[PDB]
């Protein structure tokens, strides 16, 4: 996708008071908690079994950790999203087989996680840049599928 | 079908929000015209600026909207019937389309409910809108 | 909601249909799983070739479920609640994976209904896999 | 998308013996009646109050007869959907705006429509090689909102 120079303004200015070490965990957290099916994937990760026991399990935060590095691997390279994500695509279409239609729903929980976090500065246009943005890295990641 | 939490959840959302949904429902109308360009063909009619007195007026009937189907949680189908004959019969509204303005809508809340916005409420929403949006695509013919 | 010219419909193909819907519920799996091969991670313990008895036996049960719904079409909330217990709680069945085995439900019958598949009864035998699939989807907790 | 020389095989053999001056009309006017929203886009069709009126329309099967045309050009150049499709993309997504998701039903009910004119030849292999290229068509289509 092509975003331009005020949405990438609108969206580099924003992610750069991201917290890297807490965002993608409480993305991947409520992702499991809105999303219960996703769960299926995670079988390996111990308590899912209440919202609080999601979001405070040390593996769900650790790994989203992982997920929020990928997006921002992605920011880096809003031009050439489908290289910078070809080998997390094998991995999540050929291996795991996880439906796209999960890709999308990931991104918009992060934009709800980031409107939770940054409230009025998450604007109208700001959140429209970042549509763009997740609707980019869910194509790219589902790649593999095409 | 929402849980005796959902629906508590949701009524704890709503009264939180409080006088302020009427503006919420227009926030949250912008940024779907904003983030979804193609949702914009259904209101030809309106100017989509900020600001419109158009979609200020239509977020508050969208509100509306959704305050009379927390209200009457318990027969959703029966209270948004008549809106689901006009979304489905005369606009001929997609279907999904409905997924694109319940997101915009949780989307707004989370940026105006700090405290309330958990991850538990997130799930409660979620389900609410996804059974508001059931309704009103229920009547395809 | 199904209207009683949808329900005349989705009898009366039930009708041809006949004896053998359970060798067509295991014809649809099949499809399923040749075309959209995701769908394929919720039977690992399946042996999902051609001719096995496994499929063959789940067709079965899928028919029977199917049967049960419009022989109850008045009340398929209660009619298919234990199996939507199973699909969203017990095997976190994606919901997404509900329109691919529909739209291979209605690609089996129309194989094998040519007088059967109108227009109008493939709108209503989309709405009533619709409705089951609604069904199997609202016990996600 | 790729397509292995023997679902190449499945689907080129089947696709010989279409009727190229119905099968588009018979799949445009069941997306009409199977998914009424879609009328929104033909207001100018006149007659499609019931699902006779939509399948005997005129306008239905000369518009259908061009929706297959592109198929088959699709056909033709399986390798290059992207290109193939590029102008229709810009059409059907720069300026109709038709939501993606329309694109995917559209390619299942031409499934649907090759099931019933072809009955057991349209068998669960031969299927599965046309919802390879109706995800094609359909992605190539969508690639403007891409
Ligand atoms: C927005 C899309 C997403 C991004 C950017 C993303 C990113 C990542 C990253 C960076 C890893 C770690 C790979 C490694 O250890 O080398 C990964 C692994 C994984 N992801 Fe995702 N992911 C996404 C969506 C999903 C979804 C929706 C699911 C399932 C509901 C999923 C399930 C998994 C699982 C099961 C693993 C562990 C793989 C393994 O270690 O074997 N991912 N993902
Ligand atoms: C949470 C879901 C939704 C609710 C609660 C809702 C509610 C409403 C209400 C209360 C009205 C006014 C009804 C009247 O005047 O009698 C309305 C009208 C309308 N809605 Fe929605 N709606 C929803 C989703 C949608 C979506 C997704 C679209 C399209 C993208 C849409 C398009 C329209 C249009 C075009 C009108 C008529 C506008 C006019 O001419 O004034 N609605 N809606
Ligand atoms: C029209 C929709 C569907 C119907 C009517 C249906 C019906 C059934 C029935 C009757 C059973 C047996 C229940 C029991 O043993 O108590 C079952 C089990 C199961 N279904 Fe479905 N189902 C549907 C869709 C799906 C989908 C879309 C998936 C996944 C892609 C799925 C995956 C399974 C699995 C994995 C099992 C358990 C298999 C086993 O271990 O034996 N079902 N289904
Ligand atoms: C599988 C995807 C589809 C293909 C291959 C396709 C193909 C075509 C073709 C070849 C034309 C004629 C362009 C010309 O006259 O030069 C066209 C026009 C058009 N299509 Fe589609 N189409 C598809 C899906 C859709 C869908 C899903 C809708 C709406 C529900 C839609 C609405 C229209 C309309 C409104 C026109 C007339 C445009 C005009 O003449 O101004 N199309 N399409």
């Amino acid at each position: 996708v092509h975003l331009t120079p005020v949405e990438k303004s609108a969206v580099t200015a924003l992610w750069g008071k991201v917290n890297v070490d807490e965002v993608g965990g409480e993305a991947l957290g409520r992702l499991l908690v809105v999303y219960p099916w996703t769960q299926r994937f995670f079988e390996s990760f111990g308590d899912l079994s209440t919202p609080d026991a999601v979001m405070g399990n040390p593996k769900v935060k650790a790994h989203g950790k992982k997920v929020l590095g990928a997006f921002s691997d992605g920011l880096a390279h809003l031009d050439n999203l489908k290289g910078t994500f070809a080998t997390l695509s094998e991995l999540h279409c050929d291996k795991l087989h996880v439906d796209p239609e999960n890709f999308r729903l990931l991104g918009n929980v992060l934009v709800c996680v980031l409107a939770h976090h940054f409230g009025k500065e998450f604007t109208p246009p700001v959140q429209a840049a970042y549509q763009k943005v997740v609707a980019g890295v869910a194509n790219a990641l589902a790649h593999k599928y095409h | 079908v929402l849980s005796p939490a959902d629906k508590t959840n949701v009524k704890a959302a709503w009264g939180k929000v409080g006088a302020h949904a009427g503006e919420y429902g227009a926030e949250a109308l912008e940024r779907m015209f904003l983030s979804f360009p193609t949702t914009k063909t259904y209101f030809p009619h309106f100017d989509l600026s900020h600001g419109s007195a158009q979609v200020k007026g239509h977020g508050k009937k969208v509100a509306d909207a959704l305050t009379n189907a927390v209200a009457h949680v318990d027969d959703m189908p029966n209270a948004l019937s008549a809106l689901s004959d006009l979304h489905a019969h005369k606009l001929r509204v997609d279907p999904v389309n409905f997924k694109l303005l319940s997101h915009c809508l949780l989307v707004t809340l989370a940026a105006h409910l700090p405290a309330e916005f958990t991850p538990a409420v997130h799930a409660s929403l979620d389900k609410f809108l996804a059974s508001v949006s059931t309704v009103l695509t229920s009547k395809y013919r």
